[PDB]
RNA sequence: AUGUAUUAAGGAGAGUAUAACUUAAUUUAUGUUUAUGAUAGAGGUUAUCAACAUAUGAACUCUUAGAGAAAUUACUUAAUAAACGAAGUGAAUUGAAAUAUCUUAUUAACUUCAGGAAAAGAAAUCAAACGAGAUUCUAUGAUUAGUGUGAACGAAAAUAGAGCAGCCUAUUAAAAUAAGUAAAAUGGCUUUAAAGCUGUUUGAAUAUUGUGGGGAACCUUCCUCAAAGGCUAAAUAUAAUACAUGAGUUACAGAGAAAAGUACCGUGAGGGAAAGCUUUGAAAUAGUAGUUUU
């Protein structure tokens, strides 16, 4: 049962992360300080 | 409140099929389930939910109402008073008990 | 404005068993004769 | 979509409701089943009652011809020997009602708020052994029962001869225990008058300043005696004894932080997302813009389809439709203060004069 | 009287016969899967 | 692929069912492997045996007298 | 026949061309003559990764205590999109 | 059983911490109050010793893509029971102490179509010389008017209660005010002969400056309404859920089901049980004992 346990863990903590990337990509297209377009620079430290 | 009910042998749920045939088994000839007679069968005059109520002539039933006031007027049982018929609680019990000091337990 | 009744004081922390140094105690060993609260 | 919201509402309602179906269903088979467990601890007691009922007739009349019945047979109805209990009416282990729970604690505190603790003495209020004071060992909070360490709660038991020697005796005493209504607690205070301590029955008490730690999942509250206001502290509990083992993780390694959050590559390999949830449930809320726009030219294909028949219209169909519209534009006129005031004194005049 | 009608009997055609298939998609077959879908049956059909 | 026996939702009552089958594969490994023998009864202290043994008799008892009961008859 | 006929039928019971399968996937299609050509692209592997030097265990010690987290004040603490994007920054901003 | 409130698609197969329900089968967080609550400890399996409110992860297979011997195949972010409603078709048992008209009966049933309700609905309505003012539900009116040889069948006005709402610029998008229509003959339906529905053959008029319909054969005057175009909530029906009440039941009762459409019976449609608890222990029946007779 304990290791069953860990097992339903990790699983929470996996569909929790893909979840909250999905949306923060979302949130981070409206965003002034980050520019998806380009990889190599994509985050510019506000002034 | 008269909603006492019961089912017929017309409300007993089955099918209506007979029970065995009308002759050749030499048992008593049956026909539906629902039958009294039959265990689960259906009370033929059972109780039914109706309206118990009669009726009582107004003046009749004020005649009554003013000579029950009566019988008390006579025997010394008809107190009257006057206005603001209340107990005369304390004033301090009243005053602890609104202000909510005191427990429902102390209370009651 | 003080009343006629009496109600619950303030609590209070009764001292642990083990803490009680007085001489003059010993622990009941029957039930019979002690006050009930 | 609003639509998709309704499918999955509706899904959940019908899972539930087929979940309260089975649950009920299983709530009343294994009802049925204590109370056939617990009734063989009631015949025990009520055949042991009326052995009682004879056995004292007979020592009224043989006299000096009394039968040695500790020297008897066991009864086969429930295979105990004389004066001797059973281990399910000596450890008072059978289930109890949730309000019979409710009852035995009622004097201290509530099922989930007992108030008070092993290590703490009480004194017996009920049975045979009133009057007795002791010290609690042990507390069931399922039965709400009480064992107390007394030689004199002590009490003969067949022991069954499923884990028992060949060579053993098949009786021996044990310690009963006790339901909790059956005992009270007992303190020492002060006396204000003297300010000598002596011991007294606490009849009864309440929790008090009760505080939750959600994070942790614990509580710490405080007891008292009603009427009195009397903070009985805690009696001395030693906590378990919390140990590593092999199998354990290093309390170094359970602490290491590695994850680093990622935003053009998804936290792990997207194929896995397809294992952590089902792609095709009816009970999946996150869908895809693509699938969304495609749910959405359902009905967008349908209002065209209802509206389908307006390139077939009339002339004089079309002239009266398009003068409908124009019309609803207008609005409804209004009457200005000036055409108020003149319709008030026609009111006034045909009503007071 | 009864006679031995299910000797040589083969569980292919209880399943032709009496089977869901053979009632899901006849007008008459779902009448009777209501009918005892209404009634409360387990064994709908077969 | 090895059945299971139909049995009733409760046992003794309910409607007939039958549990989900049981699945078994032999491999044949590239490579020999042998199991250890089983312990002596007399070695098995380990996990209680002497305790399990005395309550797996009773229950052998309990079964076969609930057997002999089953066939309309009682121990003389 | 009374009872029996009356259980739901398995393939151990008939054998007159009834199939029934475990459920276990298609791996590739049937040919004309009566074989079976695997599809290896339908075929699944198992991704085991190296366990080597591994010290998580399935267990974590009694000693330590369960406790959960607080995220005071944000209702959807842990799915927070914000608070996912925010840390990313400072953390990882490369990636 | 009735009432109130809310809601408007249902079942099964297999698996699973056997109070805990979906292969994650006891997920993860917020806020508030915590004995003056609500209605200064021990305890993460020796667990869930916390309720309320709001969020949240997961939720398999079939019914339910195609095929098939439902719970399989093969694919895929394929998915909606019953009762209630409208129309179409439409019996027989039964009564007439037989029986054809009639009654049973605009019934049961089936068929199609539709929704959480549906249908109906703001007068080509009723009234009678005064006037009322849409529809639906309940009672009275009424074992009435009336019909029919009979047996029986059976209104309306009006009154009271529940609801109340009007409009075409319909609060969801519709009329340039209705012609093969009104109506007539004939064959049927409904029915009192009128009005209403209808197959066949025929076939009008254009507003109170009196054109058209109705006012129970029919004609006329008057009154009254304005068909051949539309929209409209509520009160009503059914099912599920919860709660309230009881001179309702308390275990052969209540329901068919205190573990049930289950066991069981039937090829099938279908039929369909028994069984409460620890209390009390009647009669019949059986084996003996005491007194007594044989
Ligand atoms: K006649
Ligand atoms: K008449
Ligand atoms: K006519
Ligand atoms: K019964
Ligand atoms: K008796
Ligand atoms: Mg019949
Ligand atoms: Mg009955
Ligand atoms: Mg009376
Ligand atoms: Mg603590
Ligand atoms: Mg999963
Ligand atoms: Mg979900
Ligand atoms: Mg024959
Ligand atoms: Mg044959
Ligand atoms: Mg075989
Ligand atoms: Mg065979
Ligand atoms: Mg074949
Ligand atoms: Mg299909
Ligand atoms: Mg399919
Ligand atoms: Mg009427
Ligand atoms: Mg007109
Ligand atoms: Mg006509
Ligand atoms: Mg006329
Ligand atoms: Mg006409
Ligand atoms: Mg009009
Ligand atoms: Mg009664
Ligand atoms: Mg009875």
């Amino acid at each position: 049962r304990n290791v069953k346990q860990t097992m339903r863990g990790i699983k929470h903590v996996l569909t929790e992360r893909f979840y909250a990337w999905e949306d923060a990509v979302k949130l981070a297209e409206q965003d002034p300080e980050i520019d998806l377009s380009n990889p190599e620079n994509p985050y510019t430290p506000s002034t | 409140r008269g909603m006492a009910s019961t089912k017929t042998r017309y409300e007993v749920h089955g099918s209506h099929k007979k029970m065995s045939p009308q002759k050749g088994t030499g048992n008593a000839r049956r026909g539906t389930r629902q039958s009294p007679l039959m265990k689960g069968g259906g009370k033929t005059f059972g109780p039914k939910p109706r309206d118990f109520s009669t009726k009582l002539n107004k003046k009749v039933y004020d005649l009554a109402w003013r000579t029950a006031l009566s019988y008390r007027y006579k025997r010394g049982e008809l107190i009257v008073t006057e206005d603001g018929l209340d107990l005369p609680l304390p004033n301090d019990f009243l005053w602890l008990a609104g202000g909510g000091k005191l427990s429902r337990e102390l209370e009651d | 404005r003080q009343v006629n009744l009496v109600l619950p004081g303030q609590p209070t922390r009764a001292d642990a068993p083990e803490k009680i140094r007085d001489p003059n105690y010993e622990p009941a060993t029957s039930g019979a004769g002690l006050q009930e609260i | 979509m609003d639509k998709l919201l309704r499918r999955v509402r509706m899904a959940e309602g019908m899972v539930a409701r087929r979940a309260q179906r089975k649950n009920a269903l299983l709530k009343r088979i294994t009802e049925r089943k204590q109370n056939k467990k617990n009734g063989e601890a009631f015949t025990e007691a009520i055949q042991q009652r009326k052995a009682a009922v004879e056995a004292r007739n007979e020592d009224w009349m043989l006299g000096p011809l009394a039968p040695r019945r500790e020297l008897d047979e066991i009864t086969l109805s429930n295979g105990n020997f004389f004066g001797s209990l059973s281990p399910t009416r000596a450890l008072l282990e059978s289930e109890v009602s949730e309000e019979e729970r409710k009852a035995r604690v009622a004097w201290c505190g509530s099922p989930k708020f007992l108030c008070i603790a092993p290590g703490d003495r009480v004194v017996v209020i009920e049975g045979h052994h009133k009057d007795l004071i002791g010290t609690i060992e042990k507390l069931n909070t399922r039965n709400m029962t009480v064992e107390i360490q007394s030689e004199k709660l002590k009490t003969n038991t067949t022991v069954p001869q499923f884990m028992q020697n060949d060579a053993d005796k098949p009786v021996t005493q044990i310690y009963a225990r006790l339901p909790i209504s059956s005992v009270r607690l007992v303190h020492p205070l002060k006396d204000p008058q003297t300010g000598e301590y002596r011991d007294v029955i606490i009849r009864e008490l309440r929790p008090r300043n009760i505080v939750h730690d959600r994070p942790t999942r614990t509580r710490s509250m405080r007891r008292f005696v009603p009427g009195e206001n009397i903070i009985i502290p805690w009696p001395k509990q030693e906590p378990i004894k919390r140990e590593d083992q092999p199998a354990d993780t290093l309390r170094i390694d359970v602490d290491e932080k590695t994850f680093v959050p990622t935003l053009f590559r998804p936290p792990a390999p997207q194929q896995v997302l397809d294992e952590l949830r089902n792609k095709y449930s009816i009970f999946r809320t996150r869908h895809t813009p693509e699938y969304i726009a495609k749910k959405e030219q359902e009905e967008q294909e349908k209002e065209a389809k209802k509206s389908a028949a307006k390139a077939m219209l009339t002339p004089v169909q079309e002239y009266n439709r398009k003068q409908r519209e124009l019309r609803r534009a207008r609005g409804q006129p209004a009457l200005t203060e000036e055409m108020l005031a003149k319709i008030g004194e026609v009111v006034a005049r045909n009503k007071l004069g | 009287g009864p006679r031995p009608t299910m000797s040589g009997a083969t569980r292919l055609v209880q399943k032709r016969r009496h089977g869901f298939l053979s009632r899901v998609k006849t007008k008459n077959g779902q009448k009777t899967l209501k009918r005892r879908l209404a009634k409360g049956r387990l064994r709908l059909s077969a | 692929v090895n059945q299971r026996m139909h049995e009733q939702r409760h046992g003794d009552v309910g409607n007939w069912r039958r549990p989900k089958s049981q699945k078994m594969m032999i491999a044949e490994l590239a490579k020999p492997f042998v199991w250890p023998k089983p312990p002596a009864e007399d070695a098995r202290e380990a996990f209680d045996y002497a305790m399990w043994k005395k309550q797996k008799t009773a229950q052998e008892q309990d079964t076969k007298f609930q057997g002999i009961r089953a066939q309309g008859e009682v121990v003389p | 026949g009374l009872k029996y006929r009356k259980l739901r039928l398995t393939t151990k019971d008939v054998n007159k061309g009834f199939y029934k399968g475990n459920r276990t996937g298609s791996m590739g299609t049937h040919t004309s003559y009566g074989t079976y050509k695997i599809d290896y692209t339908k075929v699944r592997t198992y991704v085991c990764p190296d366990l080597t030097g591994f010290k998580l265990t399935p267990f974590v010690s009694k000693t330590i205590r369960p406790v959960h987290d607080q995220f005071p004040g944000d209702k959807l603490g842990p799915k927070n999109p914000a608070t996912y994007l925010a840390r990313w920054k400072s953390e990882n901003g490369l990636d």
